[PDB]
């Protein structure tokens, strides 16, 4: 409860209080919303326009003298029209292009041919904008699958005599995720020797591959693997300092585009200090089995205890100094 | 107003409507959601209801003029619908994620209740003919709706109270081997039996039994409930008694409707033909399945029982005093045969033990249930059918001494064979290769005698079996011809007596084996407690 | 299939053929006239029903003796033939295989296939007998019960035989697994016996008892799969049984009384139909058990072929 | 049959057994499927909705008293409607906007004007979502052409006295492929000196261009060309060790966007150890001919034997040490 930056499942929880301004725009926002407001909002829209043209033909029909029923000395402006419902149903007939055909309009009433054409045009407009945007909706939504996943908790070790800090990623679908990189940040309280304090100053830790490099290749699960070295800004912290008091939630960003969509998307998590723990290690996840490779995620984060040096990485930089 | 009857169809047909889209569009962690098996059984009986409705329709449609009536279909649509209803339950719960699908199911279950109400205004005439099955479906469908309510009453699917989904994890399945209704008919072994033949099976393909099947926890509870309490039977059957009785009563529901064949034989034996036919079909299905799964309950309980029995065996054996090796080899061969022999004895006896409980309840109901109480052609032939009991059990009375006899002979033949066969170059250089026949045929002589005669006493018994049924019916049947009710011969009583003769014939021979099982079981208790009293080592 | 050509060659076996068949017809006809003479009375005739009672009685007694005596005669015969012949031709021989095949090449048959030949084999051949008796018996009985029961047969019966077909590999599989899992138990118990001072003395009890629980589990899953598969067999083939009783017995409703007016068919047809479905079960278990018996003799064919 | 990671044509064959969960979503999946399920699934959908509104107008018509035919004392709720088929055909008339016009509705039956408007709205919804998604389908599918191709088998050599490991890519269309990079990984069994074993630890081999660099320019075929050097993690393996026992399938990833689509896509292959072979070399593929450049892919992988040092690249790092 102490400090929260992003969540275990990884949503950014930090909010914003009263910037100097709502983000003036029209259809950017509807698509980002949830279903009920988009569906409801449109059917309400149709009901709006429908109502409108309903009543306009109600009136123009009415005041044209043909609406009050009679016999002879007249031609209808719309056939067999009578009262509220009549006009309503006929306008709604034209919008989505029904056309029972029982009701009918003639060329007699010029303002009527007017009002008809204007209705059809603007109605086709609302049709267009609607279908186009909801298209853009099923592109991506709040349901955009974060198929990439990440551990309940994380550890460190010394690989090749050198301290290292893990994480696990993961895939909730069998389908292909491609062009996948990694960028990962650290948040901590920070102050200048010249005395200018900032809330948090994001500083990089490179994910150590070969040839530097931003990213790794995910279909099979593969561990993420990197440096703690006294040149790298994360070298200082102590094992028994961080696990209790020292404030860390390490944030990690992966950015990719799910193979079939052709649109970018991402997924997120951090790690609370008390969560990130010392000197344990990941079990082998995958195994070669049957006639294939075999993968069991039931063990995804399972952990072992390893005889690895318990010391402060500042005193393994003092070990890196001494031995 | 028949708009009611057809007005029932709308809700159900819609319930399929959304569902077919969802499941079709859907085109591996198994689980168990809320109360499940209850809803499974309720579903099954429900299907029985709906199919019965087609009987009332099939009655009403024929009488009516201008072909089939509109009302006859509505039932049909329903009985089609609920079927799939269970299925969406399957692709939902088994897929977990019971957010929207559960909701929708709640919807369908609700919109039923209005149709039931339509029966409630149809209530003006109380005969029941269609009414009984109908309002019967009122109570049924309604109680189901309460079941879905319970589904809210465990996991709490809906948006209420923002409790999300408490207590969510899978049962402990990782290695495992490699639902209720499908499970009962053994649908789960299809992969095992196909991939079985994919390449002949290996110990790698089979893998550890689950926890609840694991011998450890087996001996665990056995040992605590036992320690919570000489003569152990009280303790053992008071340990596994739950699964024991559970096997029992289900076995008796399977057995009691074992009579299903006979009564249906009487009914169609009358000439309402088709209805009786189909009802008989569903009957046979229920009966057969139930009986087999009964066998499952039995043997299964067996696997657990014997398995832990071993745990007690060595578990006490080692922790006991070693000075009893003063008994030594006798405990070696004999007390070995306690586990090896006496175990298989024990688990066999437990396995058939519910058949022991219920077996008479089936029998006496067997004789008594025979139509034909008034004429004495019943208890006579059927009294032969009971008269075959001492035939079998006495066939044992001559069987045992035969078996242990071939046992004594086999010791000699086997011992002499193992003795002459080893160094045969040494007996060849000694140049005998002759009196081996005196070592064999003379050994075979008794071994040809005690064996041969035994087989005779063995085979004759089976012969009497094939003699009893054919003679029992016929003579009994023929007896009625001479004796009483001479005026009319009816086909009903005839083929009826055939079927009941077959089914009733089974349990008699079964018991004739069962008695030996109870006896050997007792002796097993004796030597077992004998192992209990053995010398304990101080720790 | 070699043992029928080989083992069953131990006798005049066709002499056992017809007599057993003199049983089958005996039963079938016994019903047929009880299916007619009785039901035809239902449609001095009581004495005709007594005639049918007579032919049924003496037919059941003739079948009765011929069956059993035929069985024990067959078994004993093949026994005295086989043990004598094999053992004898084996005894006199050079030393190659006598020194090649460490005593597991000889002790097996006499232990297993001999006493288990008397035990298993004789009651087995009888099981195949009463078995196929029920098979063809239902085939022709119901075949009469419908003017066409092949409409009821072709996919039903065929695919049945397909099910049992892939099921035999299960038989050999599972039962093979049981025969496997039996040995290590008696390996262990006796072991602790021998080291009764050893293990207790040496403070190793834990690793051992754990080794117990191991063999327990493997054993008992082996069994659980065994009975599992069995009761699979019964459940299914019985179920398609309910299919044949449904299709056949129902289809009676029309052509019989509605068309032919026949009342002399359903009366038998229902009975033989259902009891036939249940018996089909016994048929499958019989064929399997017959194979499991044939295993031993086909394994004795080796020393049969020996120099 | 020993080890399989991705295929010769390059599909990833490795699967996943029982992750802790199907990837809860709605329309992400349909598009990734194949044709029969999408086409069938929609026409089945239309049949669903159509059936529904069919029966609803069946009923409301029925219980309104006008469905039972009579003369006088009535106005139809829908004209000339009679039995199942009548309502069926008329509802289906309104959904996709047919309107024979022979059948007709009046304003008489208020619940009817209701049921009409609600039908038209939701029906236009299913129209929308459908057309939009299948749009997204013909964007990309499982038929997405892997026009990039790669050799039946691969070799090595020493170029400029330095060992090198090839591959060939390729193009099955005349059209333009642009913005094309390369990332390539190696899978092998790997263990720490500190004793923590992983199933496979992906490690990089950079494709050696000029100025490092991720990618090369494909219209004309161009060989891929890189390092084996004792600093580079692939330096160790022996010629006669790998070609039989030593486990390698070298995986190679190319990620691009086909010029006209404006959506990313990729193609994949690995190479089995026994497949990757020693000391052969690629024939010249292209030739200058007629009035143009000329390219024959019939030779695409054709191969020659080259007098190049047979030794272990660890002993050409011992040669790199000695000479």
């Amino acid at each position: 409860r102490r400090a929260r930056f992003v969540s275990k499942k990884g949503n950014c929880n930090v909010a914003h209080k009263n910037i100097r301004e709502f983000l003036q725009d029209v259809f950017t926002t509807l698509v980002d919303l949830k279903w009920p407001h988009t569906l409801l909002i449109f059917t309400m829209s149709f009901l709006c326009s429908w109502l409108l043209f309903a009543m306009v033909w109600w009136l123009i029909a009415f005041a044209h003298g043909d609406l009050a029923p009679g016999e002879g000395t007249n031609v209808p402006c719309v056939t067999s029209i009578h009262s509220f419902s009549s006009a309503f149903l006929f306008s709604i007939e034209v919008q989505v292009t029904i056309g029972f055909g029982g009701r009918m309009v003639t060329e007699e009433c010029p303002l009527a041919i007017l009002i008809l054409i204007v209705q059809n045009i603007v109605g086709l407009m609302i049709n267009a904008i609607m279908l186009g945007c909801i298209f853009m909706k099923t592109a991506q939504a709040h349901r955009r699958a974060e198929t990439l996943i990440f551990s309940k908790h994380a550890v460190i070790t010394l690989r090749h005599g050198r301290l290292c800090f893990m994480l696990r990623v993961g895939d909730l679908r069998k389908s292909m995720i491609i062009s996948a990189t990694i960028h990962m940040q650290v948040v901590r309280k920070t102050t200048s020797p010249e005395g200018e304090v900032v809330p948090l100053h994001q500083v990089d830790i490179p994910m150590e591959n070969g040839v530097g490099g931003n990213g790794i290749f995910l279909v099979a699960p593969l561990i993420i693997y990197h440096v703690i070295d006294s040149n790298s800004p994360l070298y200082d912290l102590a094992p028994s300092d961080l696990h209790h008091h020292q404030d860390l939630e390490i944030i990690v960003i992966l950015e990719g585009v799910v193979e079939t969509t052709g649109i970018t998307t991402q997924a997120r998590t951090s790690y609370l200090a008390d969560e990130i723990l010392w000197g344990q290690r990941f079990v082998p996840i995958v195994a070669e089995e049957d006639g294939r490779y075999s993968v069991d995620y039931s063990k995804f984060g399972n952990t072992i205890k390893v005889p690895t040096p318990l010391c402060t990485a500042r005193q393994l930089d003092e070990d890196r100094s001494l031995l | 107003f028949v708009d009611a009857l057809n007005v029932v169809p709308h809700v159900f047909l819609l319930f399929i409507t959304f569902p077919i889209l969802f499941i079709g569009w859907g085109s591996s962690t198994w689980l168990h959601f809320p109360g499940h098996n209850l809803r499974w059984i309720l579903t099954f009986i429900l299907l029985f209801v709906l199919v019965c409705e087609i009987a009332e329709g099939i009655l009403s449609d024929g009488v009516t003029e201008s072909r089939h009536l509109h009302l006859y279909m509505p039932a049909g649509m329903a009985f089609m619908a609920a079927i799939t209803s269970v299925v969406y339950y399957h692709n939902i719960e088994t897929s977990n994620f019971p957010k929207l699908l559960i909701a929708l199911l709640i919807y369908w279950t609700l919109a039923f209740i209005t149709k039931t109400i339509k029966f409630v205004k149809f209530y003006d005439h109380a005969i029941g003919f269609s009414q009984l099955r109908f309002c019967l479906t009122g109570l049924l469908v309604i109680l189901y709706g309460m079941l879905l309510l319970v589904e809210v009453n465990v996991i709490r699917v809906r948006r209420y109270i923002f409790f999300k989904t408490p207590r969510e994890v899978k049962p402990p399945e990782d290695l495992q081997d490699l639902n209720l209704l499908s499970k009962g008919t053994y649908w789960w072994m299809n992969a095992f039996i196909k991939t079985a033949h994919k390449k002949p099976i290996d110990l790698r393909a089979i893998g550890k039994l689950p926890i609840a099947m694991r011998a450890l926890t087996n001996y665990q509870r056995l040992c605590v409930a036992f320690d919570a309490q000489r003569a152990i039977w009280r303790a053992l059957c008071h340990a596994f008694g739950r699964r024991l009785i559970l096997s029992s009563t289900f076995r008796i529901l399977a057995d009691l409707l074992g009579f299903a064949g006979p009564l249906c034989i009487f009914g169609i034996v009358d000439h309402n033909a088709y209805v009786l036919a189909v009802l008989l079909f569903l009957a046979l299905l229920l009966q057969r399945t139930f009986l087999q799964a009964s066998y499952y309950v039995a043997i299964e309980t067996g696997i657990n029982l014997r398995g832990a029995i071993q745990t007690k065996i060595y578990n006490k054996i080692m922790h006991l005093s070693t000075s009893n090796l003063s008994m030594g080899e006798m405990t070696a061969g004999q007390i070995c045969n306690l586990v090896a022999i006496d175990t298989n004895q024990l688990m066999w006896f437990f396995f058939l033990c519910p058949n022991l409980w219920a077996m008479p309840v089936q029998i006496i109901v067997g004789v008594i249930l025979l139509y034909y109480i008034l004429g004495v052609s019943a208890l006579i032939g059927a009294a032969v059918i009971i008269l075959l009991a001492p035939v079998q059990y006495f066939v044992a009375t001559k069987l045992s001494q035969a078996q242990r006899s071939t046992l004594e002979h086999s010791n000699e033949r086997l011992k002499q064979t193992n003795e002459m066969l080893r160094g045969m170059k040494l007996l060849k250089l000694y140049a005998w290769e002759s009196i081996f026949c005196s070592r064999v045929e003379v050994t075979r002589r008794k071994e040809m005698t005690s064996l041969r005669a035994f087989a005779v006493y063995t085979s004759i018994s089976i012969f009497m079996n094939t003699a009893i049924p054919i003679a029992a019916v016929l003579i009994t049947f023929v007896g009625h011809v001479s004796f009483f009710k001479e005026s009319d011969l009816s086909p009903s009583v005839a083929f009826a007596s055939l079927s009941l003769f077959h089914i009733l014939v089974t349990p008699l021979f079964l018991l004739s084996s069962v008695v030996r099982s109870t006896v050997k079981a007792l002796v097993s208790v004796k030597k077992l407690s004998e192992f209990l009293s053995s010398a304990e080592i101080r720790e | 299939w070699r043992a029928c050509t080989k083992y069953l060659s131990s006798a005049g076996i066709l002499l056992l053929s017809l007599l057993v068949f003199s049983q089958l017809l005996k039963h079938m006809v016994l019903v047929a006239i009880d299916y007619w003479l009785a039901k035809w009375t239902d449609s001095l005739d009581q004495s005709v029903y007594a005639m049918v009672f007579t032919l049924l009685c003496s037919l059941g007694i003739v079948l009765c003796l011929v069956t059993s005596v035929t069985v024990e005669w067959t078994g004993l015969k093949v026994a005295k033939r086989l043990h004598r012949s094999l053992l004898n031709r084996i005894i006199l021989a050079p030393m190659r295989f006598f020194e090649t095949t460490p005593l597991g090449s000889i002790l097996n048959r006499f232990s297993s296939d001999c006493n288990t030949i008397d035990q298993h084999i004789p009651s087995t051949l009888e099981c195949l007998s009463r078995s196929t008796l029920l098979c063809v018996s239902a085939l022709t009985v119901i075949s009469y019960v419908t003017p066409v029961f092949l409409v009821a047969l072709l996919p039903l019966a065929v695919v049945c035989y397909f099910i049992q077909k892939y099921f035999r590999v299960a038989s050999r599989d599972l039962q093979q697994l049981d025969d496997t899992t039996q040995l290590p138990l008696l390996s262990h118990f006796a072991e602790t016996v021998e080291g009764l001072t050893t293990i207790r003395a040496f403070r190793y009890e834990a690793r051992f008892q754990q080794k117990l629980l191991e063999y327990t589990d493997s054993n008992n899953i082996a069994s659980l799969f065994l009975t599992a598969a069995n009761r699979w067999l019964e459940v299914r083939m019985e179920y398609i049984g309910a299919c044949v009783v449904l299709i056949a017995a129902a289809t009676s409703i029309s052509n019989s009384l509605h068309r032919e007016l026949s009342a002399g068919l359903v009366g038998l047809g229902l009975t033989y139909a259902l009891m036939v479905s249940n018996y089909l079960n016994w048929m499958v278990r019989n064929l399997a058990d017959m194979e499991i018996q044939l295993g031993a003799v086909k394994r004795i064919h080796a020393l049969l072929k020996t120099e």
